[PDB]
RNA sequence: AACAGGUGCCAGGCCAACAAGAAUCCGAUCCGUGUAUUCCGUAC
RNA sequence: AGGGCAUGCAAUACCAAUCAGAUAACAACUGAA
RNA sequence: UGUAACGGUACAAGCUGUAAACAAAGG
RNA sequence: CGGCGAGAAGGGAAGUGUGUUUCAAAGAA
RNA sequence: UGGGAGCGAAGAUAAUCUAAUAUGUAACUCCGUUCAUGGAAAUCAAAAGAGCUUUCACUGAUUGUAUUUAUGAAACGUGAAAAAAAAAAAA
RNA sequence: UUUUUUUUUU
């Protein structure tokens, strides 16, 4: 035993707080809506929300709700690369946490280069994996008092939802109807709200999902339930699509309840995907290359490099394992050979091409 | 049903039924087998515990007690006029001395065919015995 | 050395240069510790100072005794300059504040008198004064 | 096995024995502190010796002998000025 | 080193609570008294009650010293003397176990803190101090500070700290045994009557035949006959 | 049922006594009381005979 | 008695001193530019102003009565006095004194 | 389907609920018995970083 | 193990605030919880 | 615990780089615990 | 917390802390 | 009277013949 | 405290002597013990399959290191005790 | 076939 450093954290759940007496300040002592902490007139000043404006800029972001367990100098430049993307990130610095300064406290400030650069990173939240617990960041504008929507995810998946009954009342009405106008068919759709389930008319996850009614149609899955035709069979905005969907006929197409639900359930799927894709886009697009030196570089801030067999031979103990065994470096010295030989395959592949 | 009825009430463990125990005693009784050993101690056992639902800690009699222990009165609930009886008139005579010929007597094959008895029997006897020997003094008012 | 290191116990510290870390600390709360000495009793140390002596702008809130007596020259004329330069309550230090930034940061010319208004130190006014 | 970065490839998947009974005048080289998981000496807290502190070392003739001696790292005297503190650093072990 | 398992096995009968239950069987006897008993000192200085002395009742504001809770105040729910313990909200909290009822899946409680690694809070000050109680002339009770020499408030109701102790019901649960199955479960009244009718005809009945449609009739118990 | 065994059950609840852990087996000796003890205070021996 | 009235006080001090300093920023976020946000903004903490002020007339006298055995009383010394009922003080420690250079004198 | 339990084998068939087969289902299930379902069509498949890194 | 203490030394029935014999015979001085016989209380 | 309770055990550590003392302007100045 | 010195007590391997073997009665 | 949502990193280790097996350096009582 | 970390010699055995055992043992400094240590696989196995960590028994004084003297709770595997993947976007 | 777990009614 000796005294830990930084690889060793600690950290317990917290309790709720609640006021059993609402007349006994002394014990009971009110909380704050800026710090989320308890008043200590006593010993605390009051803020203002607004300090970090006068120490790093206008164009600066207040992050918050991020994991624990974690170095604030990993968190600097895992930020920093996601900020990155929009623009050019002038500093990255996160508030130690009061009893561990190794741990992160839970808040950090965000810098900016330019004000419409700043601007683009405040619409969209941000979503981290299963290693940083799905820990979802927080984010405002100081310059502005601009939010992020914390409901994207939560929204889109009620629209998903939504299509899919669509698309299964669309098909019904098919059944029981034969094939109907266009104009007149989609007159007999509706949806549902995300906050709490409340009947209304259909074409706010449409414009949300699909973009448009006609491609709604033109989707994968969605293009095997139905089939519209021309007006001889038998760029464009909301006038102009309406007007021609007003010359137009609808027909189904015969599937069976297995079939039916297959293609429905697949539907789901391709969404989700959408959906995900949308939330996880890479952070090198639109960049220029980067050397291999630079990308071991980029690589030794998660991950090490392995020891060296050459060490590693020592480890071997002297009661059961013989230090230097001839036989032992002989396995090694053919294992090295048939490395090169493996990466002649590979490397082959490039001057066939 | 005897066997099973004393497992636990566990997912992993084969129990009978109450339903199941009923249609099996009017099945036995159609037979003139209503009067089966094993059925009656299944019987009691399923009840004694209300078909496993009831659940209580392990509970072991003791055996011995501490020294200077509690002490609890209670009166006697024996109707009065009542004793225990009394020994004959001083003692017996010696066993190896005097009791050597009243001890031994002449075997018969009423007897030879006693001992080639089987133990179920015997455990049976010893149960419809017990089953019978279950009695408790009146009192003036109960008669 | 018999165990090896791990993912998790691969970095050390030094038994004196070290960082405290309390919530990664190994203690015993259900355990008596003789090494802190339950029954011996401390001061109470002033939790505001200037200059080396009790910050003034503190004493209305907090109190506490004041040595004016006990100051120089030296000492003196800064500490006046101090409480006629337009003092801000503000400038006064904090026990274990919140992580985030102080308002001291900005100290810009307010609207409104923070903690206790100019009226409240005559008192000690008198005595430096007398001081001086 | 696990944790290869680390030293002691050789030494997890063995008896519990071993391990306690494992002896250091077995290894000639030195072995990395950070790898060995040696703890900081006072003379590092002090400078910025990144990966370099006060290692040890055995010998070995061909009469079968070994020892153990004391080696001190390598350590230089410079200047770096900070941009940001305002002031210069003289003397810096580094 | 060839001694650390004996060793090891040594220090447990320390620990150990010797002497343990054991059921009895067939042809079997118990090994209890080849167990060494635990060395132990008998002089050494009496028990006291710090909790006594130090005038702290249940629900007073306190401060953690040491330990994770480097600086966090509470209130007091409970008190054990004779480990010289207290409880205090929202601190050290480590024992977790399973959800025994509606909620998550996971429910941890708080675990007791030594005495001497609290103190009590000034009341104006807020610091820790020392309190005394000092009596009036009438015998009227004063529970007074030493920094501020000031009165000390009144503790909290226990109507306001009553709280369920989960941990207790858990374990509770716990001894029984598994969860039930589904179907055993299920209640029959209507059959489990006519099995406890059917239990007071066997055991009550002294051998005799139980009704039937064509003789409904059965025997009647005999009394305990006296040696006359 | 009976009216005694009634009666008699009546007080099932009453408080039990004291009593050992199942299992309990009184630990006793087999060699002599005379020993040397020469390790021990004055007051404190046992040696009559040995 | 009087420091249940000083609890209250305070914390509404506090509140009010953290609305003060948010609508200052606010209004000083948009000084080139005019506005009725802007007077909006300066009536309210107008109003706040007076608001605040009175709580420091009522609390002025509280602070000063709180504050009472804080301070040494040479009256309530051992030193000075052999009455029943004696106070005493801790020691404290002050830079200032500590690093000066004094001689054990007492005239 | 002749298998002799022991007390081990026992404990996991009356303790986890993943052994419940009264409540089974081929797309949902536990791992070793956890309390959450996971969704065993979704869960074994990775998934990339809000920086598009595979993970 | 009625080692639970005391009473002049070995006490279930004597003091000990709640059950139960100043029990009979024997005894060197010499009380004597001692030998022999017998009764009673006990969820102690 | 109503009340009272001299003096000594070198004590700003209920906190905070290390190195004498009422715990040291930089540098000189060094370190296996 | 544990201990050493001085004083008192009957100068003591106990007790005790100049209030140094006690307040027991607040209308 | 079962028929191409037929996929899950391109990286580690194992025989040195690997069309083979396993795994993911990266999360909490 | 024969627990953990740094450093760490000799008397003694080999009937003197080197390696080796003693022993990573003794002295010195530090952590202060089940609210601990440890840890939920780029592991083991080889063509079957096991499924975080930890304690006991057997395999077994077998394999291995040594040799003139010893040392060695080895790995896979079996039995048994205790059983634990993650409470979790916010209000 | 040579066995076996007692409460009904907190």
């Amino acid at each position: 035993a000796c005294r830990p450093g930084a690889t060793r954290m600690k950290w317990y759940f917290q309790k709720p707080y609640v006021r059993r007496v609402k007349s006994d300040f002394f014990r009971f002592p009110l909380l704050s809506q800026v710090t989320k902490q308890k008043i200590d007139w006593q010993y605390h000043h009051p803020r203002s929300g607004y300090e970090a404006a006068c120490i790093f800029g206008p164009n600066t972001l207040e992050v918050t709700n991020l994991p624990m367990g974690k170095t604030c100098q990993y968190l600097q430049e895992r930020l920093w690369r996601f900020f990155g993307k929009f623009g050019i990130v002038e500093q990255v610095r996160v508030l130690p946490h009061e009893r561990d300064p190794y741990q992160t406290c839970g808040t950090a400030y965000v810098c900016f280069r330019s004000r419409m650069a700043s601007l683009r990173a405040v619409r969209l939240p941000v979503h981290l994996p299963a290693s940083l617990h799905n820990r979802v960041l927080h984010l405002r504008h100081l310059g502005t008092d601009r939010t992020s929507d914390d409901l994207f995810y939560f929204r889109r998946q009620q629209a998903i939802s939504n299509l899919v009954a669509i698309a299964q009342q669309l098909y019904a009405y098919l059944e029981e109807r034969g094939p109907l106008p266009a104009h007149r068919a989609l007159r007999l759709l509706f949806e549902r709200s995300y906050p709490r389930l409340a009947w209304r008319q259909a074409g706010v996850s449409v414009r949300t999902c699909c973009g448009s009614w006609l491609g709604f149609f033109s989707r994968s899955p969605f293009n095997e339930l139905f089939y519209l035709a021309r007006e001889d069979e038998v760029s464009l905005t909301d006038r102009e699509e309406n007007a021609m969907l007003e010359k137009m006929v609808i027909f189904p197409h015969l599937l069976s309840r297995e079939k039916l639900q297959a293609l429905l359930l697949r539907a789901g799927r391709l969404l989700q995907m959408d959906l995900q894709n949308e939330l996880s886009v890479h952070w090198r697009t639109d960049r220029p290359p980067l050397p291999d030196w630079t990308q071991k570089q980029i690589q030794l801030w998660q991950h090490q490099d392995p020891l060296p067999e050459e060490l590693q031979i020592w480890s071997r103990t002297k009661d059961y394992y013989k230090i230097h065994e001839e036989r032992f470096l002989f396995k090694l010295k053919l294992k090295k050979e048939r490395a090169q030989a493996k990466q002649e395959m590979k490397q082959q592949r490039r001057r066939l091409e | 049903c005897r066997a099973a009825v004393n497992r636990p009430a566990t997912r992993s463990y084969k129990r009978p039924l109450a339903h199941q125990l009923v249609e099996l005693h009017d099945l036995m009784r159609e037979r003139n087998l209503e009067q089966n050993k094993a059925l009656e101690q299944a019987v009691l056992r399923f009840v004694a515990d209300d078909g496993g639902c009831k659940r209580r800690p392990r509970e072991v009699k003791p055996l011995l007690y501490q020294r200077n222990r509690r002490y609890i009165s209670c009166p006697d609930l024996i109707p009065d006029g009542i004793e225990p009886a009394r020994p004959c008139a001083e003692a017996l005579p010696d066993v190896f001395m005097e009791r050597q010929a009243s001890l031994v007597r002449a075997c018969t094959p009423e007897d030879l065919a006693r001992q080639e008895l089987p133990f179920a029997v015997q455990a049976e006897t010893a149960y419809r015995r017990l089953q019978r020997n279950k009695r408790f003094l009146r009192f003036v008012q109960e008669e | 050395w018999y165990t090896p290191p791990s993912k998790r116990t691969w970095s050390k510290q030094h038994n004196k240069i070290f960082t405290p870390r309390p919530l990664s600390e190994r203690f015993s709360p259900h355990k008596l510790h003789p090494e802190f000495e339950w029954w011996r009793e401390r001061t109470v140390q002033p939790s505001a100072l200037f200059m080396g002596f009790p910050d003034l702008l503190a004493l209305p809130l907090r109190g506490g005794s004041a040595y004016i007596h006990e100051m120089d020259a030296a000492t003196l004329a800064v500490v006046l300059a101090s409480l006629a330069h337009s003092p801000s309550a503000y400038s006064v230090s904090e026990r274990r504040p919140p992580p985030s930034p102080s308002p001291a940061v900005s100290l810009s010319s307010s609207s409104f008198s923070p903690t206790h208004l100019p009226q409240h130190l005559d008192s000690l006014l008198a005595l430096l004064g007398r001081q001086a | 096995p696990k944790n290869l970065n680390l030293w002691g490839k050789y030494l997890r998947l063995v008896g519990r024995g071993a391990r306690r009974g494992f002896k250091k005048w077995q290894v000639i080289p030195p072995i990395p502190v950070k790898a060995y998981g040696r703890e900081p000496s006072a003379a590092s807290q002090t400078g910025l010796y990144h990966d370099e502190d006060f290692n040890y070392h055995t010998k070995r003739t061909f009469s079968m002998r070994r020892t153990r001696r004391k080696i001190k790292p390598n350590v230089f005297r410079r200047t770096f000025t900070s941009s940001l503190l305002n002031v210069t650093i003289p003397n810096v072990r580094v | 080193s060839r001694y650390v398992k004996v060793y090891r096995k040594v220090m447990n009968l320390q620990r150990r609570k010797t002497p343990l239950p054991w059921t009895p069987t067939f042809l079997e006897f118990s090994k209890e008294p080849s167990v060494p008993f635990p060395v132990r000192e008998k002089l050494q200085p009496a028990p006291i009650d710090l909790s006594y002395y130090l005038n702290m009742e249940v629900g007073d504001l306190v401060e953690v010293l040491h330990g994770p809770d480097c600086g966090r105040q509470g209130v007091v729910l409970s008190i054990s003397k004779k480990r010289n313990t207290v409880v205090v909200d929202g601190c050290n909290m480590k024992k977790s176990f399973w959800n025994p009822g509606v909620g998550a899946s996971l429910i941890t409680q708080e675990m007791p803190i030594h005495i001497t690694n609290v103190a009590l809070l000034d009341p104006v000050v807020k610091r820790p101090t020392r309190v005394k109680r000092r009596f009036m002339m009438n015998g009227e009770c004063v529970r007074i500070s030493k920094l501020s020499g000031s009165a000390m408030p009144e503790p909290v109701s226990t109507s306001a700290l009553r709280q369920p102790n989960l941990y207790q019901e858990y374990l509770r649960q716990k001894a029984l045994g598994p969860p039930l199955k589904a179907s055993y479960a299920r209640p029959d009244p209507l059959h489990l009557k006519i099995l406890q009718r059917l239990a007071r005809h066997i055991s009550w009945g002294q051998g005799s035949p139980l009704p039937t449609a064509e003789n409904p009739r059965v025997n009647s118990p005999e009394p305990m006959a006296l040696r006359r | 049922l009976p009216l005694l065994h009634r009666l008699i059950a009546s007080f099932k609840n009453s408080p039990k006594m004291e009593s050992h852990i199942e299992g309990y087996v009184k630990k006793k000796p087999i060699a002599g009381r005379d020993w040397n003890n020469l390790h021990a205070p004055r007051k404190h021996w046992k040696k009559m005979f040995l | 008695a009087k420091q249940q009235k000083r609890e209250a006080l305070e914390t509404r001090r506090f509140q009010l001193e953290e609305k003060m300093l948010q609508l200052e920023h606010r209004i000083r976020r948009m000084e080139p530019a005019q506005s009725l946000q802007k007077e909006a903004w300066q009536a309210t903490l107008d109003r706040y102003r007076s608001d605040h002020e009175d709580i420091l007339i009522q609390l002025h006298p509280l602070r000063k009565e709180t504050t009472q055995l804080l301070a040494p009383d040479w009256r309530y010394e051992r030193k000075y006095s052999d009455l029943p009922g004696p106070i005493r003080w801790k020691k404290q420690y002050i830079p200032a004194l500590e690093d000066q250079y004094r001689k054990p004198i007492r005239f | 389907p002749f298998v002799k339990l022991n007390k081990a084998k026992r404990y996991v068939l009356d303790n986890w609920p993943s052994r419940n087969w009264d409540d089974w289902s081929p797309y949902r299930c536990y791992v070793r018995g956890s309390r959450r379902r996971y969704n065993i069509p979704q869960d074994l498949l990775p998934y990339k970083d809000e920086l598009g890194e595979w993970h």
